[PDB]
């Protein structure tokens, strides 16, 4: 029991491509998705390990 | 120290001298007078100026590492990224360093040779009007004024004007 629970969540993703249809079907145990992420501004970013804080 | 000028027969520098790298002291009746040379001394900056901007010119190139995070299960890939990237770094910093060292003994060396360069300047133009003491000055067979002097240190000694004078006042 992680967490106070013994079930689990057990999640995936993917790029949907421009003008491509995603298609959900279950008969249980979907968690899925409400919203979506477009990409807005693609630029070269980076991901910075630190614990410290934004000046 | 390889052309033998610098540390060498002109055993030390001239704290007076601070007009330039290089140059003169004339020592005459009118005065005295640490007077840079400025040829040499504008060649030597033009050469070294030249040389650092093709240093920081040449170590600029880009973009990030990119970075990136592997799992418990990917481990040799992990490590690739890893030997790939401090392999990389490594080769940076000796070439750096290299660079370093390497363009440090050509830069004085390029020093000595300017000076001993300037020296045989002054002493072929000169020729036998003079004693070549050889603690890197000229003690003169005739007079030589702010005027003669100030002929010597722009290119332009006519030899043959002094020549007769000097050559009496030699024997
Ligand atoms: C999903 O939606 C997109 C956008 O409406 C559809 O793309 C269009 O398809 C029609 C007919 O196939 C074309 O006339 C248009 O030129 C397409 N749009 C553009 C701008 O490329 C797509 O066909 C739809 N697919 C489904 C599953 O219905």
């Amino acid at each position: 029991k992680v967490n106070g629970l013994g079930s689990r969540m057990e999640f995936s993703w993917t790029l949907l491509d421009m003008w491509d249809t995603i298609n959900f079907e279950s008969t249980g145990n979907l968690i899925a998705p409400e919203y979506g992420f477009k990409i807005s501004k693609r630029g070269s970013s980076g991901i910075m390990k630190t614990e410290g804080t934004l000046e | 120290g390889l052309f033998g000028a610098i540390a060498g027969f002109i055993e030390g520098g001239w704290q007076g001298m601070v007009d330039g790298w290089y140059g003169y002291h004339h020592s005459n009746d009118q005065g005295s007078g640490y007077a840079a040379d400025k040829e040499s001394t504008q060649k030597a900056f033009d050469g070294i100026t030249n040389k650092v901007n093709s240093v920081i010119e040449k170590m600029n190139t880009q973009f990030e590492a990119v970075g990136k995070e592997f799992s418990n299960l990917e481990r040799r890939l992990e490590n690739l990224n890893k030997k790939m990237e401090d392999g990389f770094l490594d080769v940076w910093t000796y070439n750096a360093e290299l660079l370093v060292l390497m363009e440090n003994e050509r830069t004085l060396d390029f020093h000595d040779s300017n000076v001993k360069n300037l020296y045989d300047k002054v002493r072929m133009q000169l020729r036998d009007n003079v004693k070549e003491l050889g603690n890197g000055c000229f003690e003169f067979y005739h007079k030589c004024d702010d005027e003669c002097m100030n002929s010597v240190k722009n290119g332009t000694y006519d030899y043959p004007k002094y020549e007769e004078e000097s050559k009496l006042n030699r024997n």
